[PDB]
């Protein structure tokens, strides 16, 4: 997991808002799968009692 | 502590998924705003997880926003007595010693 | 897909509906461009088309246009609202190659999300031999 935090203050000024007030943080990551032997997993599909 | 009325506060800080966590910062992945913060609340179904799944490309600028929420609870004090009366002629001239 | 965006000064708002719908809200039209791109179809989202779209008219009037100075680059205050049709996706892929004996049973399943309503399905078929072009499956 990547993550990158910008406070408000100096660092969010910008030509669009000059004061800076506003602030984020964002999360990004990768996910994959392979499957070799698909043969391999089962499955029961039901319902289920209230 | 005293001076401080007859009550007590706290916070409870509800999780991100759940689903008493509403507000309206929510913003879909495709961009549009959304009604919901969180990405899906306590919801199994395949459905809505499928379709409500965070993206982005390698540039990444406003695709999903989230928010959150707290609550709060209470407590209070009562109070409570009673006593009882004698009088001096009972206890002297009472045939058991040791009645108090 | 053609969209249409039409986009409200008062409430900074943007609106992406349909080709042939309208709003009689008071916006006005800024232009117009397809949802799936043509060039790049998983790469670019709608906001990235708004954003193009918007680039291009005035500040100061939504119908005009102007220069960078004057433009709408501000996202942070423009809000999104969408009223066409979600796109159609494709959920469960039919695998590539399928292998079996004669006399065995053969079952294809797909499973698309969004469009509108009533969506329907058609298979097609075609043979190995030379100069075979796709034949409808008799319903």
């Amino acid at each position: 997991f990547t993550v990158m935090t910008k406070m408000p203050g100096k660092e969010t000024a910008d030509r669009n808002d000059p004061y800076g007030e506003t602030g984020f943080s964002s999360i990004k990551w990768y996910y994959g799968i392979l499957v070799k032997r698909p043969e391999r997993l089962a499955l029961i599909k039901t319902v289920a009692p209230l | 502590p005293k001076h401080y009325g007859k009550t007590i506060k706290v916070y409870e800080y509800v999780p991100l998924l759940d689903d008493r966590n509403i507000n309206d910062q929510g913003i879909d992945a495709s961009g549009a705003t959304i009604v919901n913060g969180n990405l899906y609340g306590s919801s199994k179904d395949i459905g809505n997880i499928t379709s409500k799944l965070p993206l982005l490309t390698e540039n990444g600028g406003r695709v999903n926003r989230v928010g959150f929420t707290r609550i709060a609870r209470e407590g209070s004090i009562h109070k409570f007595g009673f006593f009882y009366e004698f009088t001096q002629e009972s206890i002297d001239f009472d045939s058991d010693d040791g009645l108090m | 897909p053609v969209l249409k965006v039409m986009f409200h000064k008062d409430t900074n708002v943007a609106t992406v509906l349909d080709a042939s719908g309208s709003l009689s809200d008071g916006s006005v039209e800024v232009g117009t461009f397809h949802h799936p791109d043509e060039t790049y179809p998983d790469s670019v989202t709608i906001y990235h088309g708004v954003r193009d779209l918007l680039y291009k008219r005035s500040a100061k009037d939504p119908s005009q246009t102007a220069s960078y100075p004057n433009n709408i680059i501000n996202m942070q205050v423009i809000s999104i609202d969408m009223k066409a049709t979600p796109r159609l996706i494709l959920g469960t892929a039919l695998p590539r190659v399928i292998s079996t004996i004669e006399g065995k049973d053969v079952t294809w399943h797909v499973d698309v999300a969004g469009g509108k309503a009533p969506l329907t399905y058609k298979w097609q078929f075609k043979a190995n031999t030379v100069g075979a072009a796709f034949a409808d499956i008799d319903s």
